DNA sequence: GTTATCCGCTCACAATGCCACACGCCTAACGAGCCGG
């Protein structure tokens, strides 16, 4: 479980950036199907969320890279599905 | 008392008042002020809008929650469109832009 | 002589049309109705005659008199039902009292 | 004279939130209905 919630606020920048980003990394773990870093104990995805900012492995900045990234691969992988099409048609 | 989803009154959307009537309770004017009053945003939005007044808001709600996404969908509440019924039923022309 | 069909001339229009295209092509199938389902119902019309007919016409007298039955029973028992149980209280008023009242459920909205 | 002010009279508009509980929300006379005398 987690009672405090200082040791966010003093990582990233104010009580606001906090919940968006917390509540977007939670959004994106409950029902996008991503393995969450540090182990669970068996508690929410809020709470996981917000253990993963407090420790210093999801930042709003690496949460935009790692996106781009997934999503770049994502875009790639489809262009290298229109070409095994092309490679089968021919 | 409790309520997790009751009844529904007739001119305006809004769940019911009491207890017999198996009705919720009335989340205030001056609860409104203190929830402006911290940061609190989307918690307004859903004491204001998927609670209650928007019906296809609240009903994918429900559905939403029943599959197991947290999701939400803001709507427009169905009280807004009866005060804009009620003004255009006397001489004043109101509408919204864009 | 009039031949002043609209259809008639514009196919005269494009008659270079049905010339190009009708060399060694048929000119045209269209089927008609056809005497299977038409009932000729021609078996005896003799006895069938007008001043018999005159003389008989058609009859539904007693389907009159039948509706009429059912008006006057169901108008007669209705009319006696709604005698019996809207009455009026005489000198003292209800003596009873309604007391009906409906709770609240818990409905869901799936 | 006439003009620019001062003052008294009259009138619209506000007065916390929530809860339960409970009982109330037309009819003397104008258009129809039945059938008796």
């Amino acid at each position: 479980a987690r009672v405090t919630v200082q040791d966010a606020v003093e990582k990233i920048g104010n009580r606001f950036d906090l919940v968006l980003v917390a509540a977007r990394r939670a959004r994106q773990m409950q029902v996008g199907g991503k393995d969450p870093l540090v182990p669970e104990e068996n508690d929410k995805t809020t709470v996981i969320a917000l253990r993963e900012i407090e420790e210093g492995l999801i930042n709003n900045q690496i949460l935009d890279v790692r996106e781009r990234q997934e999503q770049q691969e994502q875009e790639a992988a489809e262009l290298q599905a229109v070409t095994a099409i092309a490679e089968g048609r021919r | 008392h409790a309520r997790s989803t009751g009844s529904y009154s007739l001119v305006t959307q809004q769940p019911l008042g009491g207890k017999a009537q198996f009705g919720g309770q009335r989340f205030g004017e001056m609860e409104v002020w203190a929830l402006e009053a911290y940061g609190a945003a989307y918690t307004l939005q859903e004491m204001l809008t998927v609670k209650s007044d928007d019906v296809n808001g609240r009903t994918k709600m429900y559905k939403n929650i029943v599959d197991g996404n947290h999701q939400m969908e803001p709507g427009m509440p169905e009280s807004f469109n009866v005060l804009l019924k009620e003004i255009r039923s006397l001489g004043i022309n109101i509408e919204l832009e864009d | 002589l009039g031949s002043m069909d609209a259809q008639t001339r514009r196919r005269e229009r494009r008659a270079e049309k049905q010339a190009q295209w009708k060399a060694a092509n048929p000119l045209l199938v269209g089927v008609s109705a056809k005497p299977v389902n038409r009932p000729i119902l021609s078996l005896n019309r003799k006895p069938k005659s007008r001043v018999e007919s005159a003389l008989n016409p058609i009859d539904l007298t007693v389907l009159a008199e039948y509706h009429k039955q059912i008006e006057s029973n169901l108008q007669r028992i209705e009319r006696k039902n709604q005698r019996t149980w809207y009455s009026k209280p005489g000198e003292r008023g209800i003596t009873c009292s309604g007391r009906q009242k409906i709770k609240g459920k818990s409905i869901p909205l799936i």
